[PDB]
């Protein structure tokens, strides 16, 4: 039987979170790049502002990913419990 | 993503583990109860998401054929050697790859659901390969998962 | 300055969860092993019972680990926000 | 785990980002407000845990010297190339490594905080190296992170 083996691993709201956060990663990556590499004169207040927005977007995508890993393990928990019924007779 | 006859039957028994009132459907409420009985704590939104992933007709609950699809997509299993070794590591106080027979008894007779001092005797008889009063838990786990 | 870089990654209740769950991993690994490899006659009801307990313990440890990853990224979020003040002048 | 003078000073400014009422301490409530302003949603227990990790005197709040220790332990940074590439990948509809100039404009002028169609023009001028109306986003991200 399955002995000690377990299910092998690996939403609308979460998806919405993703497109908006990912667009802002693009936005802020571009604006940091522009303001640090494409200007004659670096405006540090501007860079700070876009660094805050950049980290917020990146960390939002991390949060989504972590939640999907959590959801996936919850689903695998349900499947593992179901699979205990495969142990017969 | 294909299932046999006897497995479809055994999964019907499984469905009853979830469908507590036997009304033919699993609700978020029933899923919450089961998940908590396993020592997890899914939020409302997480319960709804688990139902939604396999809720093919969008009626908000899981029926038996939906339940079989969740299964068919994840029949694949994998060995648990590393995760089991990590669980033993928790008790490896000095990080040296060993847990003494004395310390194993102390863990197993006090923590979690527990083993009796006698069940502990059978476990240590198997685990202490060298008869040195020490358990190389990497090796013991490899033996049990071979 | 730091441009697009971010903080490099990698509790009592959570710790308690860990020792109890880890002890039960040991418990149920042993009891599954015994009942599937060390008996003359496999009692499948027994194996099923210990498989349920085994998966519950393993998944409890996964839950703790995921929560620690979440906590760690939250802390790294605080540090990243703080580090925007390093962008001067 | 060592910090300079000017960094200690800049981190005092940082402390003010968190200590909203300027009373010299960061509470779970203040931390919640800041974390949510960043689009996160830590639970009560998570807010308490973040305070507890660095709450050396156990008074339930973070003071400035505690705040500096959290920092000293994590001054190390790492490049974000892969995470940024993954964010572009979200918009790579056909999974071919490209996003067209038209599709980039459509994303950037509708989604998130947005760029103006004009800011989009500057971004595409840089991104479309070959002048083919297509953005190899792996390459563009490698350029920006070099
Ligand atoms: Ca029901
Ligand atoms: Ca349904
Ligand atoms: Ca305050
Ligand atoms: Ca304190």
């Amino acid at each position: 039987g399955r002995k000690l083996e377990l299910t092998k691993a690996e939403d609308t709201q979460l998806t919405k979170r993703v497109k908006n956060a990912a667009a802002n990663v693009l936005r802020e990556t571009w604006l940091i790049y522009k303001n640090t590499k494409l200007v004659k004169k670096i405006d540090h207040a501007k860079v700070r502002k876009h660094q805050r927005k950049f980290l917020q977007a990146i960390h939002q995508l991390r949060s989504v990913k972590m939640e999907q890993r959590k959801l996936n393990d919850q689903a695998n928990t349900l499947v593992d419990l179901a699979k205990t019924q495969l142990e017969h007779h | 993503d294909q299932l046999t006859e006897e497995q479809i039957a055994e999964f019907k028994e499984a469905f009853s583990l979830f469908d507590k009132d036997g009304d033919g459907t699993i609700t978020t409420k029933e899923l919450g109860t089961v998940m908590r009985s396993l020592g997890q704590n899914p939020t409302e939104a997480e319960l709804q998401d688990m139902i939604n992933e396999v809720d093919a007709d969008g009626n908000g609950t899981i029926d038996f054929p939906e339940f079989l699809t969740m299964m068919a997509r994840k029949m694949k299993d994998t060995d648990s050697e590393e995760e089991i070794r990590e669980a033993f590591r928790v008790f490896d106080k000095d990080g040296n790859g060993y847990i003494s027979a004395a310390e194993l008894r102390h863990v197993m007779t006090n923590l979690g659901e527990k083993l009796t001092d006698e069940e502990v005797d059978e476990m240590i008889r198997e685990a202490d390969i060298d008869g040195d009063g020490q358990v190389n838990y990497e090796e013991f786990v490899q033996m049990m998962t071979a």
